[PDB]
C-alpha cells in the first residue's frame, strides 16, 4: 500500500489542515514561497509537520532544499 | 439581651484561644533569620507566649517575612504564603522586607512586601533588635485580641 | 612621613620588578605590559588569545607555582575599542604573591574558557556570561546566575541603569504576580560630586 | 479643580490618575475586581466596611502605599455616610446580599440604601454616580429579588436625575456564584436561555465608563457574545468538571434581551466567550 | 606553629581495646552526655520576664530618630542638609525655606523608616547635632502610611522627652 | 576595588569563600545521599548573603 | 580588523541554526502548556512564538544571530525543564494592560510622550 498517489493525498488534505493557505492549490511546480506568499518560517512550519505526520526526521538543509509540495513527494519516495 | 452577651462572651473566649500560642513559621533570608534565631534564644524565650519556631506551613499560625525578597524569589514566597490555613497573619521584619530598605533603588528586589502579600506588623530596625519584635508580636496578640469576629457573624 | 604612611617594601618591589621582566621576556608572543603597583602586586597585561596558554604556564613550570584562582570580573569601561577586562587572579600556595592577569576583550569575541585548566572558573564564566556577554567557548554549561531567568539585559554594564526595567507586583485579576515598566517612590537624586582642582598633581594625564 | 486631582504621566502604581473613587460595599466580588482596576489605574479609592477588618486586610495590598483608604458606615446613618463621601468626585453603589438576613430583608436594603446615600452624595454635590442593578429586573413577580432591584432602578433614576444606571448580566469569574453554584451541586433538567459574561470585560467596562466624559443619564446593559440555552451550559459545565429555592428560582426565571439601550460597542473592548475564561476558571476537579 | 588534630592509632594492649569496646557494647559516653545535660538541666534559667524586666542596653543606642531643640530655646536644626548628604539609604528628605525671623529654616523634612538602615551618619554628621538616633526601639506599626515621619512627628517624637536624650548626650558627648 | 581618580569607587568586587566552597558540590557529594548531601551544606559555613554578590 | 566568529561564517548557518531553534520551539510548547497548567489555547502561543522570531527578523550580523541563538536555546533549556514556573511564563505574554495606543490623539489626552 506504499503508493505515490496516497502520499500525494495526505500530503494535500494535511496542507488543508495547515489553516494559513489560501487555496489548496495542488500542483506540481506550485513553489509556494514565492508564487503563494509565505515565509520560510511557514516553510519549516510545512516541513517539520509532514515529520509530525508520517514518520522520518527531514533534516534542515533538506528543509531549506524542498521548496514544492509534488518535490516534497518526491523526497519522501527517495527517503521512505 | 442575653443572646448578645452568650455571643460577647464566647467571642472573647474563642480570640483568647487563638492569640493563645500563635507558632509561627521562620521563613528567614537574609540576617534577619539570625535575629528570629536570637529572639528564639534562651534570654528571650519565645514558648512564654505560646510561640514555638516550626518549619510546618501546613499548620502555622502567622508568618514572618524577614529578608531581602527578590523577583527570583517571590513567587515562591506568595506559593508559601498559598498553602497556609485561612486564619493568616503577616509580621514584615527588617528594612528590607518593610518597604524596600537599604536595596531599595534596585533592580530584583521587590519595593517592599505590600506588592506580595498583606502585611499586618510592621516591625522597623535593622536587624530590629529582638525586644522590638518581642513588641512587635505583643501587639500582634493584642491585634488578635481586638476582632468582634463573632459579634459580626452575630449582627450581619 | 614616618607615621601615618604605610611603608613600603623596595625588596619586594625589586623581586617583582624582575620576575616580571623574566615572564615577558620568556612569553614574547602575547605580552604587551607587565605594569607594577606602589604596593607591589603584578598586574599582566594579554592579548585575548593566549589565554589556556598562559594559565597551563602559570599553573606549573616550578619557577611559579600559583595553583590558587580567585576573582574574573570583567570590569565595563567605554571609550575603548575592546571594552570589558577578564581580570584571573592567581595566588601561589609556595611563594605567597599575587598577580592580576588581566586579558582584554570586546563585547563579542570569546576568550578561550579557562574552566578546562582551572575547575574554580566554571561558575565564574557561567556568572559573567549572565551579567556581561562575555561568552566563553566550548564551555560545558551556560545558564543564568544571580539574576531572574525571564530577566534579561545583563544588569551589571553600564547601560542598564540602576533601578530596572521592570517592578513585580501581585494582583488578584490574573491571580498571579506580574511585571510592570519600572514606577519610583523617589527620584534617587545622583548627587553632583566631582569637585574641581585636581586633587593628585602626579596622575596629570597628557591632554591634546 | 484642584491641583493633584488632574492625571499625571503614565498609569497607575503611585502614577496619578484623574479620578477619586468612593466604592460602597467592596468586601465580595465585583467590588474587589473593580478595586484592582482602579489600583492599576493609580487612583484614590475610598473604601468604607462595616464587617471585621480582615476581610478588608486580605483585599487591602492592591491598592499601591497608602492610596487606598479604609473607612466605616452603616445602613443606618447618613451622617456616617456624609462623612465616608464628604471629598470626593464619584461615588459607585455596588451592594447587595442574594438571601435575607435576620436584620435585613431584601427590603430596605435595595429600597432604603440607594435613597440616603444618593440623597446625601447629591448634598454633597459629587459628579457620575454610578448604580448597579441585574438585567430584567421588571415590576413583576417569583422574585422578591427582582421586584426590590425594580423599586431600585426607580428610586435611582427618580431622585439624583443624572445617575449612571448600569445593569450585567449573570457574570462569572473566579469567585462567582452561579457557575460555582452549578459545579457545587448534588439535580434537575430544564429549559432557559441564558448568556454570561466574564467579569474582566464588565469591569472594564465600568473603568471606561467612569473615566471617559458625558455618559450619564443613559443606563447601560452588558451583553454576552453567546445568548443560548441553560441546560447546554448545564451539561456544558459537568463537562468540564469531568464529573458526569429563591437562587433556583432566580436562575429559572430567563434572560431575555432588552436590545434598545447599548452595550460594549459603544466602549470598545473585546468581550470574550465561554470557552477561553471557562477552560481557565475550571480547575478543581477530579486529579 | 601548626596543631593538628587526629594523629594516633588504637591501642593493642588488651585493657585499651576492651575499654573502647565496652564502650561500644555498652553505651558509657551516651550516658556520660545525659549527664551533662541533667547538669544543666539543674541550672537557674537564664530568662528574662520581658514586659517587666527589659533587656539591657547602652548609653548610646541607635533607636527612634527624634529632633532636639535649644535650652529654653527654638528648633536646634538648620535645614543644611549634610544629613541628607551622609544619609546611605537616601532616607532624609528636606526641603528648606527661610521664615520671617531672617534665620534660616525648613519646610520638610522626612525619614523613610522603611528605607532608614539606623547607622549613626546622620548623628554624627549634624554640625549641631540636631538629628539624634533616640533611646527606645518600639515602633511596631501597623499601616504603612505611619512608617513615614514628618517633621512634626519628629519633633513631637523629640518633646515627649529631650532629658533622656539630653542624658546621653551628656553622658557620651567625650568619645563622639 | 577598580579606583578612578575621584570620591566614588569605579568597581568593587568581592571574592566569596562561600561560592568558592559551593562551585565544588558535586565532587563532594558525588558519591553519597542526600541526608549526606545535608551534611555537605553544613560542613561548609554557607549563609547565601555571601554567595550571592 | 580581524574578528573570531561565534559558530557562523556567513548567514547560512545562521539561518539554518535560527530554523532549528524554531523547530525546536515549535514542538516544545503543548508540552508547556500541558505541564505548568497555562491557561491559554495552542494557537496563541505559537502566534507569539511567530511574533517573537518576526519581531528581530532584520538583523544581518552572524555572530549576533548566533548570540540570540544561544539566547533562545537557554531559555529552551529552562523552559523544557521545570525551573521557570508559571510566573515568567506569563511573563512573557502581555495581558496585563498598559493599553497605551500609538496615535497622536490618545497620546496627547495623556501627554509628554511624543
Ligand atoms: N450574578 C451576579 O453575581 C450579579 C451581581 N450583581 C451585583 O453585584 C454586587 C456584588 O455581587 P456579589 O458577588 O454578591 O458580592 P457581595 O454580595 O459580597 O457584595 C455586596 C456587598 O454589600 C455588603 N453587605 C452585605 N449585607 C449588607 C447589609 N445588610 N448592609 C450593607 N451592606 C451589606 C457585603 O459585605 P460587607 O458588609 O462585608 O461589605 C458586600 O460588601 C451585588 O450588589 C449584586 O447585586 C449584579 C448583577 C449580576
Ligand atoms: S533589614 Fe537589615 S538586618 Fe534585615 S535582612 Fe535587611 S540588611 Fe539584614
Ligand atoms: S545635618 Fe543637622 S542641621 Fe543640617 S539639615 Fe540635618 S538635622 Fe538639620
Ligand atoms: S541612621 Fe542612616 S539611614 Fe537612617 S536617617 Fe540616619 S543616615 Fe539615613
Amino acid at each position: 500500500p506504499l503508493t505515490l498517489e496516497g502520499i500525494k493525498d495526505r500530503v494535500l488534505y494535511v496542507l488543508k489542515l495547515y489553516d494559513k493557505i489560501d487555496p489548496e492549490k495542488l500542483s506540481v511546480n506550485s513553489h509556494f514561497m514565492k508564487d503563494l506568499g509565505l515565509d520560510s518560517l511557514d516553510q519549516v512550519e510545512i516541513i517539520m509537520a509532514m515529520e509530525d505526520e508520517f514518520g522520518f526526521e527531514i533534516p534542515d538543509i533538506d528543509a531549506e532544499k524542498l521548496m514544492c509540495p509534488q518535490e516534497i513527494v518526491d523526497y519522501i519516495a527517495d527517503k521512505k | 439581651s442575653r443572646g448578645e452577651y452568650v455571643v460577647a462572651k464566647l467571642d472573647d473566649l474563642i480570640n483568647w484561644a487563638r492569640r493563645s500560642s500563635l507558632w509561627p513559621m521562620t521563613f528567614g533570608l537574609a540576617c534577619c533569620a539570625v535575629e528570629m534565631m536570637h529572639m528564639a534564644a534562651p534570654r528571650y524565650d519565645m514558648d512564654r507566649f505560646g510561640v514555638v519556631f516550626r518549619a510546618s506551613p501546613r499548620q502555622s499560625d502567622v508568618m514572618i517575612v524577614a529578608g531581602t525578597l527578590t523577583n527570583k524569589m517571590a513567587p515562591a514566597l506568595r506559593k508559601v504564603y498559598d498553602q497556609m490555613p485561612e486564619p493568616r497573619y503577616v509580621v514584615s521584619m527588617g528594612s528590607c522586607a518593610n518597604g524596600g530598605g537599604y536595596y531599595h533603588y534596585s533592580y530584583s528586589v521587590v519595593r517592599g512586601c505590600d506588592r506580595i502579600v498583606p502585611v499586618d506588623i510592621y516591625v522597623p530596625g535593622c536587624p530590629p533588635t529582638a525586644e522590638a519584635l518581642l513588641y512587635g508580636i505583643l501587639q500582634l496578640q493584642k491585634k488578635i485580641k481586638r476582632e468582634k469576629r463573632l459579634r459580626i457573624w452575630y449582627r450581619r | 612621613t614616618r607615621p601615618t604612611v604605610r611603608p613600603r617594601n623596595d625588596v619586594a618591589h625589586k623581586q617583582l620588578s624582575a620576575f616580571g621582566e623574566y615572564v615577558a621576556e620568556i612569553l614574547p608572543k602575547y605580552v604587551q605590559q607587565v605594569q607594577v603597583s606602589c604596593f607591589s602586586e603584578l598586574e599582566i597585561c594579554i592579548h585575548p588569545d593566549g589565554v589556556i596558554p598562559v594559565l597551563t604556564f602559570l599553573r606549573d613550570h616550578s619557577n611559579a607555582q600559583f595553583k590558587s584562582l580567585a576573582d574574573l570580573t570583567a570590569v565595563d569601561i567605554p571609550t575603548r575599542q575592546n571594552r570589558f577586562e577578564i581580570v584571573y587572579n592567581l595566588l601561589s600556595l609556595r611563594f605567597n604573591s599575587r598577580i592580576r592577569v588581566k586579558t582584554y576583550t570586546d563585547e563579542l569575541t570569546p576568550v578561550e574558557s579557562s574552566v578546562s585548566v582551572y575547575k574554580a572558573a566554571n561558575w565564574y564564566e557561567r556568572e559573567i556570561w549572565d551579567m556581561f556577554g562575555v561568552f566563553f567557548a566550548n564551555h560545558p554549561d551556560l545558564r543564568r546566575i544571580l539574576t531572574d531567568y525571564g530577566f534579561e539585559g545583563h544588569p551589571f554594564r553600564k547601560d542598564f541603569p540602576l533601578s530596572g526595567y521592570v517592578e513585580l507586583r501581585y494582583d488578584d485579576e490574573v491571580k498571579r504576580v506580574v511585571a510592570e515598566p519600572v514606577e519610583l517612590a523617589q527620584e534617587f537624586r545622583k548627587f553632583d560630586l566631582n569637585s574641581p582642582w585636581e586633587a593628585f598633581p602626579a596622575y596629570r594625564q597628557p591632554p591634546e | 479643580l484642584h491641583h493633584a486631582v488632574i492625571p499625571h504621566g503614565k498609569g497607575g502604581r503611585s502614577s496619578v490618575s484623574g479620578i477619586v473613587a468612593t466604592v460602597f460595599g467592596a468586601t465580595g466580588f465585583l467590588g474587589r475586581y473593580l478595586v484592582n482596576h482602579l489600583g492599576r489605574m493609580g487612583s484614590q479609592v475610598i473604601v468604607p466596611y462595616r464587617c471585621e477588618p480582615y476581610d478588608t486586610m486580605h483585599l487591602r495590598p492592591m491598592g499601591d502605599l497608602g492610596q487606598i483608604i479604609f473607612m466605616d458606615w452603616n445602613g443606618r446613618d447618613k451622617d456616617s455616610i456624609r462623612r465616608a463621601v464628604e471629598h470626593s468626585n464619584v461615588v459607585i453603589n455596588l451592594v447587595g446580599r442574594e438571601w435575607e438576613t435576620k436584620n435585613f430583608d431584601f427590603e430596605d436594603v435595595f429600597v432604603k440604601i440607594p435613597q440616603a446615600i444618593a440623597q446625601v452624595s447629591k448634598e454633597a454635590g459629587v459628579e457620575k454616580f454610578i448604580h448597579i442593578s441585574h438585567l430584567n429586573a421588571d415590576i413583576k413577580s417569583s422574585s422578591k429579588y427582582l421586584r426590590n432591584k425594580a423599586v431600585g432602578e426607580k428610586e435611582v433614576r427618580e431622585t439624583f436625575p443624572e445617575a449612571t444606571i448600569i445593569k450585567p448580566a449573570d457574570i462569572f469569574g473566579r469567585e462567582d456564584r452561579f457557575l460555582n453554584y452549578f459545579a457545587n451541586i448534588r439535580s434537575l433538567g430544564k429549559k432557559t436561555v441564558k448568556q454570561p459574561v466574564y467579569i474582566v470585560d464588565v469591569t472594564k467596562g465600568i473603568i471606561n465608563a467612569i473615566k471617559d466624559p458625558d455618559a450619564r443619564g443613559k443606563t447601560f446593559a452588558f451583553v454576552g457574545p453567546n445568548r443560548y440555552l441553560l441546560f447546554d451550559l448545564v451539561q456544558y459545565v459537568f463537562a468540564v468538571a469531568h464529573r458526569p429555592r429563591d437562587k433556583v428560582e432566580r436562575i429559572h426565571t430567563t434572560d431575555r434581551t432588552l436590545p434598545h439601550l447599548p452595550g460594549l460597542e459603544d466602549l470598545g473592548v473585546q468581550a470574550t466567550p465561554l470557552e477561553l475564561k471557562a477552560i481557565e476558571v475550571l480547575r478543581r476537579h477530579r486529579t | 606553629t601548626y596543631k593538628y588534630v587526629n594523629l594516633r592509632e588504637p591501642s593493642m594492649d588488651m585493657k585499651s581495646v576492651t575499654d573502647r569496646a565496652a564502650q561500644t557494647l555498652l553505651w558509657t559516653e551516651l550516658i556520660r552526655g545525659l549527664g551533662m545535660t541533667l547538669s544543666y538541666l539543674f541550672r537557674e534559667p537564664a530568662t528574662i520576664n520581658y514586659p517587666f524586666e527589659k533587656g539591657p542596653l547602652s548609653p548610646r543606642f541607635r533607636g527612634e530618630h527624634a529632633l532636639r531643640r535649644y535650652p529654653s530655646g527654638e528648633e536646634r536644626c538648620i535645614a543644611c542638609k549634610l544629613c541628607e548628604a551622609v544619609c546611605p539609604a537616601q532616607a532624609i528628605t528636606i526641603e528648606a525655606e527661610p521664615r520671617a525671623d531672617g534665620s534660616r529654616r525648613t519646610t520638610r523634612y522626612d525619614i523613610d523608616m522603611t528605607k532608614c538602615i539606623y547607622c549613626g551618619f546622620c548623628q554624627e554628621a549634624c554640625p549641631v547635632d540636631a538629628i539624634v538616633e533616640g533611646p527606645n526601639f518600639e515602633f511596631s506599626t501597623e499601616t504603612h502610611e505611619e512608617l513615614l515621619y514628618n517633621k512634626e512627628k519628629l519633633l513631637n517624637n523629640g518633646d515627649k522627652w529631650e532629658a533622656e536624650i539630653a542624658a546621653n548626650i551628656q553622658a557620651d558627648y567625650l568619645y563622639r | 576595588l577598580v579606583s578612578d581618580g575621584s570620591s566614588r569607587p569605579y568597581r568593587c568586587k568581592i571574592k566569596a569563600p562561600g561560592f568558592a566552597h559551593l562551585a565544588g558540590l558535586d565532587k563532594m557529594s558525588k558519591g553519597h545521599m542526600l541526608a549526606d548531601v545535608v551534611a555537605i551544606i553544613g560542613t561548609q559555613d554557607i549563609v547565601f548573603g555571601e554567595v550571592d554578590r | 580588523t580581524s574578528v573570531k566568529p561565534i559558530f557562523s561564517r556567513d548567514m547560512n548557518e545562521a539561518k539554518r541554526r535560527v530554523r532549528e531553534l524554531y523547530r525546536a520551539w515549535y514542538r516544545e510548547v503543548p508540552n508547556t502548556v500541558h505541564l505548568f497548567q497555562l491557561d491559554i489555547s495552542v494557537k496563541q502561543g505559537r502566534d507569539k512564538v511567530r511574533e517573537m522570531f518576526k519581531k528581530n527578523a532584520h538583523v544581518t550580523d552572524p555572530r549576533v544571530v548566533d548570540l540570540l541563538v544561544i539566547k533562545g536555546k537557554m531559555e529552551l533549556e529552562e523552559t523544557i525543564n521545570v525551573w521557570k514556573q508559571r510566573t515568567h511564563v506569563m511573563r512573557f505574554f502581555h495581558e496585563t494592560e498598559a493599553p497605551r495606543p500609538k496615535d497622536f490623539l490618545s497620546k496627547f489626552y495623556v501627554g509628554h510622550d511624543p
